[PDB]
RNA sequence: UGCCUGGUGUCUUGGGUGU
């Protein structure tokens, strides 16, 4: 569909980050909270696409 | 009675099951911080599925 | 006059209850 679904748009060139309402961490005890499995999923590609970043310039 | 009744000693034993242990009830309460449903169990004051 | 408090992990696993 021209309007809603242009072929194109399957890869992705631009990622949505979701707030922290979908991805809520968590207090494992009284003083250390734990981030949780998607936050450190998107660290991991923000530190990759850093690195692609720096090493392409 | 009519009817004679069978009538004698037997060996019973007490379950670890009892009513007191598992007798439940909820209007409101914590709720799950994902879903905001109530939470799962009655010693945490959850709901019923 | 000295004045009163609601806020509860997560993920696994194991053993059980009723069909």
């Amino acid at each position: 569909n021209e309007d809603y679904a242009r072929p194109e748009w399957m890869i992705i060139t631009v990622l949505p980050v979701p707030p922290p309402q979908v991805r809520p961490s968590i207090a494992m005890d009284e003083t250390t909270q734990g981030q949780d499995d998607l936050t450190h999923k998107l660290s991991d590609i923000l530190k990759a696409n850093i690195n692609v970043q720096k090493l392409e310039m | 009675l009519m009817a004679q009744v069978f009538f004698g000693p037997t060996y019973y034993q007490r379950l670890r099951h009892m009513v007191d242990d598992k007798i439940h009830a909820r209007a409101r309460g914590p709720v799950q911080v994902l879903t905001r449903q109530p939470v799962e169990g009655r010693s945490r004051d959850g709901g019923l599925r």
